């Protein structure tokens, strides 16, 4: 769902 | 008085709103530039500052310590509920008492009650948060102070969704009593108790305007949405 978010977190 | 890791701590806070906040704001120019004269004009330009904001206050929170060992999950419910609240909290920096505006370094990008309203918000919703603002700017924190209510605003284990509430909240009390232990080596009590219980208020207060907020939003039916940025949409629902 929140895809965009995941990936900032997951960088 | 502080302990090596209460220091250690403050010291990781510091260098994290350091790499996370520019007081030039020089990205400012990037934005949609801002239209004051539609009707909503400020909105692109507003929206983009939020935008923004939200990113560095997700770089920010990657660096309190133990928020990454968290769940993802339960770092986006953290982040979704609290980004609102530290991007209010940050914006302290550039709020100017003698204006009651938010002074970004240039006419341009100085905000007062009207940009804020040609951004699609109610005069009703931003008076609080200008009177939060002058709160605010009134205890006149350290940085040091600054940076661990950023940081324990996002760590709240009362935030809805939270699955692994014992988990936050032992983060957020080692980063509370780092935070008490801060300023009782700067104040005798009982200027200390007094200092710690006005923090907790407007950490309350920021909590009150997020939920009354998101109570009007929540309770909101293209336009406008269109003007926000995919990251927006996102975080804000
Ligand atoms: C880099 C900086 C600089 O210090 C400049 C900054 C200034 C901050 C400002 C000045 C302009 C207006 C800003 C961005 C405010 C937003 C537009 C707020 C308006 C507050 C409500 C009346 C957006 C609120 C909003 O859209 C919302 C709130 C709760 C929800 O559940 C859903 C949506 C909140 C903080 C306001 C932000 C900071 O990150």
């Amino acid at each position: 769902e929140n895809a965009l978010l995941r990936y900032l977190l997951d960088k | 008085k502080l302990s090596e890791e209460q220091q250690h701590i403050i010291a990781i806070l510091l260098d994290a709103h350091h790499k996370t906040y520019d007081p030039t704001y020089a990205d400012f120019r990037d934005f949609r530039p801002p239209v004051r004269m539609s009707p909503l004009s400020m909105l692109p330009h507003l929206a983009d500052l939020v935008s923004y904001s939200i990113q560095k206050v997700i770089g920010f929170a990657k660096m309190i310590p133990g928020f990454r060992d968290l769940t993802s999950d339960d770092q986006i419910v953290l982040l979704k509920s609290s980004a609102i609240e530290v991007i209010m909290l940050r914006s302290n920096q550039s709020f100017t008492m003698d204006d009651m505006s938010w002074d970004c370094g240039s006419q341009d990008y100085k905000y007062d009650v009207t940009d804020v309203s040609k951004a699609g918000h109610t005069l009703e919703l931003i008076e609080p948060l200008i009177k939060f603002q002058v709160g605010l700017k009134k205890l006149n924190l350290h940085e040091e102070e600054h940076v661990l209510l950023m940081a324990i605003c996002i760590v709240s284990p009362d935030r809805p969704g939270v699955q692994d509430a014992k988990l936050v909240e032992a983060i957020q009390d080692r980063l509370s009593n780092t935070l008490q232990t801060y300023i009782r080596c700067r104040h005798p009590p009982p200027g200390s108790h007094q200092l710690y219980a006005k923090m907790i208020q407007k950490l309350a207060d920021l909590r009150s305007l997020n939920e009354e907020h998101s109570k009007q939003y929540r309770s909101l039916s293209p336009e406008n949405s269109m003007k926000l940025t995919p990251l927006v949409l996102e975080v804000f629902g």
